[PDB]
């Protein structure tokens, strides 16, 4: 009808194969640029100087290293927190040596998932669903924006960020255990309680309906066949699954109704992990986990060892060995 | 050990004599150690000048020696270098410089007398403590 | 801008360029045999870009390629230094004694290495041609300094392999341990060739400037490789006053 | 006491980056999504049997008609993610399978660590960590961090051997 | 190829201080050498002699009195372009 | 590169420009029920 | 109420006056030649530096001297500050004889403080 | 030499990894000869020995100690403040027996 | 740096442990800044060391002979009062023993709003679902009879 309304009427239309609608028009270009640059710089980037002094570390597959290593390695300590586009360097070879392409796949990737946040909201309004699924996606976006962005703000430069590769991540975590002590911090400890709870409740809820399935097939075929997709009758009875678990544990402490059950399935890792995401986000301003170093003591004052200084004797060692050339002054407070 | 009296003996004056210290003045000496003797003397190391440790391997070598706690309350009355050459009351908390360092106003001589008694009781009960601390 | 006024001398790159005087090549300040209120500012934004490449195919394969600076704009050093002395006849000595020096540059030539260049001014003792009254925007300053290293006795490689402390010659291959060859990490106190000219030479603020030609050694990363040869040529940007 | 045993297995064995542990992180974190994403959509597709405003009023337990859609939920995930569970069973069998085979792959890794077949070392990437200081990578950066464990906490973790160290044998990187 | 650092540690630099390439906290081990006495020593006279110091300009006769108390506790080593280089004397790596 | 910077600066202002008056033209009237 | 400053002035207040008398005889220096010829931000070096220690130093007339004449001695020590606000903020004016008459005011108050309070 | 071959770290079955694949002769090569047993003496005697490297390490730092356990020599990782180095102590090696005897 | 000045070693000549200047190297855009790991905070413009900012940056004409005893003792206090906390009262590096306590309430208030800044993005997104479904009428879920997705065409 109208030419600009011919656009808004394809982009907001709900019969496409994939939904690129209004959050997608920021997403789909600025995620494909984060895809294509990361796939290219995983294999053929030059060495990039992570620590910010002189020595350039290699993270690309033509430089002799394998899949379980070799991130696109982050920016330099020399550029700090400055906005470093590809057009500020005097050539491309100055850009790749100074930790260039990480800021191409952080500032595009983070805006590529913050519009994947609202896109899941957008289709739930584009159908008649109740739209409460973007709030479930704030649980791993904040897992992916505390460590990429927010920890790289308050600690200092963009060098202290996640090296987006598989054993670049493991080098980050031991530094965070070294630099300010992840494990003895309750907001991380609330996170794994959501995750190990979310580990069990996947294999708890997913087991028992797979247990309490009704009989519609015979033995020889798969028992995952006797019903058609989208039927009105249930594949399983909740009344038999109730009193199984009521007879395993307290009868009073089961979940009788399934819509109260599935909320708690959608609560426990989701409210858990944005404590752990807020752990690293409150780690970002150097509000750290506590130390029980030298805590118990004799009436002399002679130091009794606990598990916490055995933790710290491991934590002294990674702190006195990570970034082994830059520190010229005896505190690593930067 | 029970922290008995004769392990809390240390020479309080210049080169000739000692004294016995009771229990409760050490704990307020510990309390003023964690208030004003605190941000640059955690674990006996000195964070701004990194080799002026409070170990008695090194506290004896600063002349005149800083083991006598009447000398040590004089060395917070009049701080100095290792040789006694110049005062460093620009750069150090003192009672000579209370107008510069305002935290030294709510303190006395006897409130320094026990933190001088505190600071060398700690290497009497631990070796690693009040040392480099790397190990 | 009229003058710089340091808050506008933030990230705009009007900042790594010291004193440029006016076009007046007629200042003869005429010193005699005494001491000096010894000179200021002295120092260089090191770039044209010229580099000699290693031959390996013997006696040919000279003839310089150019190079690209693969890193930011801190090829510079600044304000101290330069005790000046007039010896018995000519040759007009120059002593550096305690200046701010040695920034470190990384380049790549056509050929995909990254040799770590070192613009060092460590103890220049500068000779000079025959008998000058004073510099006339014509005379040639030329000698060498001594250069330092890359590993300044603590720069570990990634298997902690230095001489000066730091885990002698091997870590992880425990039975092929003491056979490798790259663990002799020795330091040196070299001398080479360098030239520095003069071209502008103002009268009132009395700052003299003009070209340079530095020829250095490359990196020896606690003694893996042999050095390359680099003709670094840029303006000097000195400033002179005296007794 | 578990947290010591964590940093034991970082330094003395490199329990990260052997592949049998890394399937277990795919098991648990993959398990944590599949109960989170399945907990969302049953609370996103609901069926108007109540007339009040909270949803889990008037859900009968003796109710044969199914309380979530699965036709709108398949239409939701075929568009957003592009792939979607096109039958309501094996949505629950996958939630059983994804953390149980995560722990089983994690269980057979520490039996390799029991006889300390660690796979901390790569057969490559070490000889030109020896010959070549120009070869600069994260893995050789990571393997010197584990030396930061094994000579720092081991006199204090195990006083059985009375390991005592004279403070210049310990690996210190710099001024720290 | 003796790696140029431990070989200097064998010739009395590991044993006593040496005044040429000695660290500044080596002077802390003797009573009365730190900062205002070792500042004139480490910057000016690492020349050739155990007895040439006590005759450097910059100290008094009370300042040379501490020098003669521990006069036999150093030998002058030959100079090193590994250990004097780097401004390593005034600020080392141990803290 | 300054020749490139404007070309990237066009396409951010094109796509965010077609996001900021995307929602401005009815975006609560294609919510498949009342007032669709 | 204490008249006798035996060690109270002779260690403290005669070093309180001695450090800013030492900046004072120096002060006909590069700083006057900054406002003679041509150096804008090295005056702001001096006002927060050597005159930053002329004022943070000259601050404990409360904490050392005679509490009856203390409230009349605050604003003597405030007018020396607040005139030197016009010294550093006429550097963005780019006209160095508004700052030159600001520097001549520091003759009228600093040595007038140094003539006063020998107590 | 069979008794000396069983007193080697490189025949103890703890070391070896999951993906360091192959025979033990890909780890060391072929065993050629014993070359004796080291005996470490200082400038004074003071005999001292090395009995170190337990199994679940990979890189044990070299310590040299006396009969009761006080350390007399090591390998200094930072040679600024060494007091127990090899060079100041002047340790000698007596290599007794084997191929390289005396 | 100025501790070194008392010692007297010349600042410019020395090369750190790693080739760069131990004290005074140059930032990527020309300002002579402090060396080491301090290259990230090369934009520091606090009230002290603004009398060390010369024309380019930290000028070495005025970095020597013009440090004041007030100027260093603020930075001596600010070194040990770095924002480095525990949960409870522990201060300084995490590895370091808890001799003294100071949480530095810059840091101790910065994270506390970031708990509440992120949580208010949670509820805003979770009210925008219910508000958009308030006018659309399916805040209680989809209908039994006129399901809107069965009206939609097949893929
Ligand atoms: C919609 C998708 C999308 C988004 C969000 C971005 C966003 C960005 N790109 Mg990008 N890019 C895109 C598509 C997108 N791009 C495409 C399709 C390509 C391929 C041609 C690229 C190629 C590309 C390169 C090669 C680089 C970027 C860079 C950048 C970053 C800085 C650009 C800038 O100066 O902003 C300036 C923006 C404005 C001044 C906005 C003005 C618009 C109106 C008037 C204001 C209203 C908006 C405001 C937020 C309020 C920025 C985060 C740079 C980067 O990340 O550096 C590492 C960079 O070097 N882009
Ligand atoms: C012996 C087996 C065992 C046990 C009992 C635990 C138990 C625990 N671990 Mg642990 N852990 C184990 C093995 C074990 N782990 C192993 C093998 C590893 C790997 C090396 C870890 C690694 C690990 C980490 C890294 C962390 C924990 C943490 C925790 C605690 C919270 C976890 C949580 O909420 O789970 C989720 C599951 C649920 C919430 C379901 C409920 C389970 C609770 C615990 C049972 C309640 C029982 C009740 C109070 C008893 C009274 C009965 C009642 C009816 C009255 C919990 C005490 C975390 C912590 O610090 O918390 C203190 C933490 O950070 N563990
Ligand atoms: C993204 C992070 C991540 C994730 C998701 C995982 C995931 C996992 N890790 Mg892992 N890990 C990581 C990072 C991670 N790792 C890092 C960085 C390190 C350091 C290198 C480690 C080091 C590590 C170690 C050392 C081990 C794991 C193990 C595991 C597995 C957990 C086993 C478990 O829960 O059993 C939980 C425990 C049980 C099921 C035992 C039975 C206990 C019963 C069920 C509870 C009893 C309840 C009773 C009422 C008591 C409660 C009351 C109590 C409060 C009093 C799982 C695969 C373990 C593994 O794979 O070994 C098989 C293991 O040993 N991890
Ligand atoms: C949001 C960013 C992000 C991404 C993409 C990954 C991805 C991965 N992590 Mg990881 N990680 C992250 C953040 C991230 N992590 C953070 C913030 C931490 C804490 C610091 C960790 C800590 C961590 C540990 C401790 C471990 C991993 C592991 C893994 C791998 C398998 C885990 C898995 O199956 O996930 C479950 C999720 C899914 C199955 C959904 C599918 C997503 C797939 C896995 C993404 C594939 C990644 C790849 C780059 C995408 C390419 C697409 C192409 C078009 C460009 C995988 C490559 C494990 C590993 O090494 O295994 C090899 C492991 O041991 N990570
Ligand atoms: C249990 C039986 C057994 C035992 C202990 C060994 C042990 C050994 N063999 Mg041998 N071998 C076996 C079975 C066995 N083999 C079989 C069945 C064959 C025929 C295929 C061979 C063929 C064979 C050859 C041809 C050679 C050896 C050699 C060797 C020795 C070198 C070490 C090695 O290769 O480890 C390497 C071990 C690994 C790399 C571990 C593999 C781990 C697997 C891949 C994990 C699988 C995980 C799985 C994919 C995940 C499941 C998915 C999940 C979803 C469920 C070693 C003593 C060599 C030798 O010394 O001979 C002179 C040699 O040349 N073997
Ligand atoms: C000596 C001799 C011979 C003795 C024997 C004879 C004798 C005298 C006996 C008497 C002794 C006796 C009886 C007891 C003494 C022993 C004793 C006290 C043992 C107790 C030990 C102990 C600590 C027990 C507690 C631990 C325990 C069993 C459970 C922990 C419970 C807990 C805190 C949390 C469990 C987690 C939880 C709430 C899970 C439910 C959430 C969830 C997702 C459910 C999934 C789910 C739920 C549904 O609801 C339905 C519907 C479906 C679909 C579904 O997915
Ligand atoms: C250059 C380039 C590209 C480089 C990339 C290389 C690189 C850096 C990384 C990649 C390397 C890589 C992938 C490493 C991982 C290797 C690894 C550990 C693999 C796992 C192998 C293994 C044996 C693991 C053991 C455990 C195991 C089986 C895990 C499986 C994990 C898994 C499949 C998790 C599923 C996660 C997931 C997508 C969940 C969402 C499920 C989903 C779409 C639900 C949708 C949905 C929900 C509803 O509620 C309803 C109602 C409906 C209807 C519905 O549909
Ligand atoms: C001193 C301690 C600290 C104090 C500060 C903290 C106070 C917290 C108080 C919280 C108050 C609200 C709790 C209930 C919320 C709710 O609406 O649930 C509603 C549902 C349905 O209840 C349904 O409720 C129905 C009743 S009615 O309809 O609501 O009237 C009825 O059908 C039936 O009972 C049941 O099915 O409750 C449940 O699903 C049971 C789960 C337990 C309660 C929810 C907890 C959420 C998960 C745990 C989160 C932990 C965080 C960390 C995780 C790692
Ligand atoms: C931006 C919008 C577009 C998103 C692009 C990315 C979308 C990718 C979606 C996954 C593709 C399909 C995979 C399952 C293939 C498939 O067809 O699944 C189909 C399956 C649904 O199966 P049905 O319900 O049809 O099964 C019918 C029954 O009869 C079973 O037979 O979906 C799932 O199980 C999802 C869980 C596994 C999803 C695994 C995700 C893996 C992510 C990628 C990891 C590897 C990457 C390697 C990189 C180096
Ligand atoms: C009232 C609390 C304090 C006491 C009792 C105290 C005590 C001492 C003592 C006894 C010494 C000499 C140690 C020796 O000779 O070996 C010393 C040195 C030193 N203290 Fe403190 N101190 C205190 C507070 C501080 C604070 C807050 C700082 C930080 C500004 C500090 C910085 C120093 C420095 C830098 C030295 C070394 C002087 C030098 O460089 O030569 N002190 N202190
Ligand atoms: C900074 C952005 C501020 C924009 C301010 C001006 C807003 C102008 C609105 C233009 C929106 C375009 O939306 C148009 O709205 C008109 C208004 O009648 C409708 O008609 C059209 O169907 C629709 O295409
Ligand atoms: O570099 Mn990356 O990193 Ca986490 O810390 Mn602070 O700075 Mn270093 O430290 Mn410990
Ligand atoms: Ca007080
Ligand atoms: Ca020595
Ligand atoms: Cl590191
Ligand atoms: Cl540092
Ligand atoms: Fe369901």
């Amino acid at each position: 009808l109208n030419i600009w309304e011919q656009f808004c009427g394809w982009v907001t239309s709900t019969n496409n194969r994939l939904y690129v609608g209004w959050f997608g028009i920021v997403m789909i270009p600025t995620l494909l640029t984060a895809t294509i640059c990361f796939v290219l710089a995983f294999v053929a980037a030059p060495p990039v100087d992570i620590d910010g002094i002189r020595e350039p570390v290699s993270g690309s597959l033509l430089y002799g290293n394998n899949i379980i290593t070799a991130a696109v390695v982050p920016s330099s300590n020399a550029i700090g927190l400055h906005f470093y586009p590809i057009w500020e360097a005097a050539n491309i070879d100055e850009w790749l040596y100074n930790g260039g392409p990480y800021q191409l796949i952080v500032f595009h990737f983070l805006i590529g998932i913050f519009c994947y946040m609202g896109r899941e909201w957008e289709l739930s309004y584009r159908l008649g669903m109740r739209p409460w699924i973007a709030v479930a996606y704030s649980a791993p976006v904040a897992a992916a924006t505390a460590v990429l962005l927010v920890y790289s703000i308050g600690q200092g430069s963009f060098s202290d960020g996640l090296p987006l590769g598989i054993s670049g991540t493991f080098n980050f975590m031991l530094v965070l255990q070294a630099e300010h002590n992840v494990l003895m911090h309750p907001f991380h400890m609330l996170g794994v309680a959501g995750v190990f709870g979310g580990a069990l409740f996947s294999a708890m809820h997913g087991s028992l309906v797979t247990s309490s399935l009704v009989r519609e097939t015979t033995e020889i075929e798969s028992q995952n066949r006797g019903y058609r997709f989208g039927q009105e009758e249930e594949t399983y009875n909740i009344v038999a699954a109730h009193g199984y678990f009521g007879r395993l544990i307290f009868q009073y402490a089961s979940f009788n109704n399934s819509r109260a059950l599935h909320f708690f399935l959608g609560a426990w890792p989701v409210v858990g992990i944005w404590f752990a995401s807020l752990a690293v986000a409150c780690f970002a301003f150097n509000l750290n986990g506590f130390n029980f170093n030298h805590s118990v003591l004799d009436s002399q004052g002679k130091v009794l060892n606990t598990w916490a200084d055995v933790i710290n004797r491991a934590n002294l060692g990674i702190e006195a060995m990570h970034e082994r050339n830059v520190h010229n002054f005896p505190l690593d407070l930067a | 050990l029970e922290l008995t009296e004769e392990l809390r003996t240390f020479p309080i004056n210049a080169q000739g004599d000692t004294a016995v210290l009771s229990l409760k003045e050490i704990k307020k000496g510990q309390q003023v150690f964690n208030a004003a003797c605190a941000q640059c003397h955690a674990l006996g190391v000195t964070k701004t000048n990194p080799d002026v440790n409070l170990s008695p391997e090194a506290l004896a070598l600063a002349t005149p020696p800083r083991d006598n706690i009447a000398a040590l309350v004089d060395y917070i009355k009049n701080p100095t270098t290792y040789d006694g050459f110049v005062e460093i009351s620009e750069l150090h908390p003192s009672l000579k410089s209370s107008d510069i360092f305002p935290k030294m106003r709510n303190i006395s001589e006897d409130d320094l007398y026990n933190v001088a008694g505190y600071i060398l009781l700690q290497p009497k009960v631990r070796g690693e403590q009040w040392g480099g601390g790397k190990y | 801008s009229l003058l710089t006024y340091d808050d506008i001398r933030n990230t705009g790159l009007a900042v790594n360029c010291p004193s440029l005087p006016e076009t007046a090549r007629g200042s003869i300040p005429l010193d005699q045999n005494a001491s000096y209120e010894i000179t200021g500012l002295c120092l260089q934004p090191t770039s044209y870009f010229v580099k000699e490449e290693p031959a390996n195919k013997r006696q040919e394969a000279e003839f310089v390629p150019g190079r690209l600076l693969t890193r930011f704009t801190y090829s510079l050093d600044q304000v101290r230094g330069l005790l000046k002395f007039q010896p018995d006849g000519s040759l007009k000595f120059t002593e550096k004694d305690g200046i701010d020096f040695q920034p470190i540059t990384v380049l790549l030539p056509g050929g995909e290495q990254v040799p770590f260049l070192f613009t060092i001014k460590g103890l220049v003792a500068t000779s000079q041609p025959g008998l000058t009254s004073i510099n006339t925007s014509t005379d040639f300053s030329g000698d060498f300094n001594v250069p330092s290293y890359r590993g300044s006795t603590f720069l570990d490689p990634k298997a902690r392999g230095l001489a000066s402390g730091y885990d002698n010659a091997v870590a992880l291959p425990a039975t092929a341990d003491e056979e490798d060859y790259v663990n002799a990490n020795v330091k040196l106190a070299d001398t080479k060739f360098k030239a520095g000219h003069i071209s502008l030479q103002v009268a009132k603020v009395d700052g003299e400037t003009g070209e340079i030609a530095g020829i250095f050694e490359s990196e020896q990363p606690s003694d893996n490789d042999l050095g390359a040869k680099e003709a670094v040529e840029v303006k000097i940007r000195g400033a002179f006053y005296a007794r | 006491g578990i947290f010591r045993f964590i940093l034991f297995f970082q330094g003395f064995h490199n329990w990260t980056l052997n592949p049998f542990h890394m399937m277990g992180v795919a098991g648990i974190l993959g398990g944590a999504l599949l109960c989170a994403i399945h907990g969302a959509t049953v609370e996103n597709t609901l069926f108007e049997d109540g007339e009040g405003s909270n949803t889990f009023r008037a859900f009968e337990p003796t109710q044969a008609e199914e309380t979530y859609s699965m036709v709108t939920a398949n239409r939701f995930w075929s568009q957003i993610f592009g792939i979607a569970f096109s039958n309501k069973r094996w949505l629950h069998f996958f939630m059983l399978f994804v953390p149980v085979t995560g722990l089983w792959m994690c269980s057979i890794g520490v039996v390799g660590l029991a006889v300390n077949l660690r796979a901390y070392d790569f057969v490559s990437q070490e000889l030109r960590a020896a010959e070549d200081p120009e070869f600069e990578t994260f893995y050789t950066k990571n393997i010197l961090l584990n030396e930061g464990i094994r000579a720092w906490m081991a006199p204090a973790d195990q006083p059985h051997q009375n390991f005592v160290f004279p403070e210049e044998v310990l690996p210190r990187g710099n001024a720290l | 190829e003796l790696n140029k650092a431990d070989a200097k540690l064998g010739t009395e630099f590991g044993k006593k201080l040496d005044l040429n390439n000695s660290s500044i906290r080596e002077f802390r081990q003797y009573p009365g050498m730190f900062p205002t006495l070792a500042k004139m020593i480490i910057d000016a006279a690492p020349y050739d002699s155990v007895q040439e110091v006590l005759e450097i300009p910059g100290l008094t006769d009370a300042q040379k009195e501490i020098i003669e108390r521990y006069i036999g506790e150093f030998t002058i080593t030959p100079v090193e372009p590994i250990l004097q280089e780097g401004d390593f004397r005034l600020n080392t790596g141990v803290y | 590169m300054v020749t490139l910077k404007i070309i990237v600066n066009i396409v951010v202002l094109f796509f965010v420009g077609l996001f900021i008056f995307g929602f401005l033209s009815n975006d609560p009237s294609r919510n498949p029920k009342r007032r669709d | 109420e204490p008249p006798s400053y035996s060690s109270i002035q002779l260690e403290k207040i005669q070093e309180y006056k001695s450090n800013i008398v030492a900046i004072r005889d120096r002060s006909t220096t590069e700083l006057v030649s900054y406002i003679q010829k041509g150096d804008w931000i090295n005056i702001d070096n001096f006002a927060h530096g050597p005159f930053g220690t002329v004022l943070q130093e000259m601050n404990y007339v409360v904490r050392n001297l005679l509490p009856n004449e203390q409230p009349e001695a605050r604003k003597l020590s405030r007018e020396v500050f607040e005139h030197l606000q016009d010294m550093s903020e006429a550097a963005a004016k780019a006209d160095r004889q508004q700052a030159a008459i600001s520097y001549q005011e520091a003759l009228k108050d600093l040595d007038l403080f140094l003539s006063k309070f020998p107590q | 030499e069979k008794l000396a071959f069983y007193d080697y770290v490189g025949n103890s079955p703890a070391k070896g990894g999951l993906f360091r694949v192959g025979p033990m002769n890909k780890g060391d090569g072929i065993a050629q000869g014993w070359l004796g047993h080291p005996v470490f003496t200082d400038a004074e005697g003071r005999e001292l020995t090395v009995r170190r490297l337990p199994n679940f390490f990979e890189t044990f730092p070299v310590i040299l100690t006396d009969a009761d356990g006080v350390i007399r020599a090591d390998i200094p990782f930072r040679r600024a403040e060494s007091r127990y180095s090899f060079e100041q102590t002047g340790v000698t090696v007596s290599l007794y027996g084997g191929e390289l005897n005396g | 740096l100025v501790r070194d000045q008392k010692l007297g070693a010349n600042i410019g000549s020395a090369q750190g442990p790693t080739g760069l200047g131990k004290y005074l190297m140059r930032s990527p855009t020309g300002e002579i800044i402090f060396g080491g790991e301090t290259m990230r905070f090369w934009d520091f413009k606090g009230p002290w060391l603004e009398p060390l900012r010369g024309p380019n940056g930290l000028d070495l004409n005025k970095l020597k002979n013009d440090i004041q005893p007030w100027q260093v003792r603020r930075a001596a206090e600010y070194m040990t009062h770095a924002p480095n906390g525990s949960i409870n009262s522990v201060g300084g590096i995490i590895t370091e023993a808890q001799g003294f306590n100071y949480v530095n309430p810059r840091a101790w208030l910065a994270a506390s709003h970031f708990i509440l800044a992120f949580f208010f993005l949670i509820g805003h997104l979770w009210h925008a679902g219910r508000a958009r479904a308030a006018v659309a009428g399916f805040e209680k879920g989809i209908d039994r009879e006129t399901e809107p997705v069965l009206a939609m065409p097949d893929l």
